[PDB]
């Protein structure tokens, strides 16, 4: 006339902070680029 | 912390353990519990993670 209570669960890691994996999900991208323009004595490049 | 003597039992008959609790063990899963609702409590352990090159 004994018994034993046996119990367990799952809990995220210590660690996953510092390493996981995301899923997104991706809409409309914006293109930005980096252009250098010349003409005259000018010499620049502008990021637009 | 007393000697305790009965008197027309045999060895057979009796079941006897140690109490103390003057310090904390982990929560192992190979030792048994003492409480079901089961009070505890906590210790920080060394040597966390970093980053290196
Ligand atoms: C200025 O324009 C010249 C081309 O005429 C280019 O070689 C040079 O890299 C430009 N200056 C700088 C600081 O980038
Ligand atoms: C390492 O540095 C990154 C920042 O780039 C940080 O997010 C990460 O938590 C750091 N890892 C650890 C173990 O501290």
């Amino acid at each position: 006339e004994n018994t034993q209570l046996s119990e367990a669960y799952v809990d995220r890691s210590d660690v996953c902070r510092h390493d996981h994996a995301s899923a997104y999900k991706a809409h409309t991208a914006s293109l930005k680029a980096k252009v250098r323009v010349m003409y005259g004595n000018v010499n620049q490049t502008v990021d637009v | 912390n007393s000697d305790m003597t009965i008197n027309t039992c045999l060895i057979e008959q009796c079941h006897v353990s140690v109490t103390d609790h003057k310090k904390w063990q982990f929560n192992s899963p190979f030792v048994p519990r003492a409480d079901e609702p089961a009070r505890k409590g906590k210790v920080h352990i060394p040597f966390p993670l970093d980053n290196i090159t």
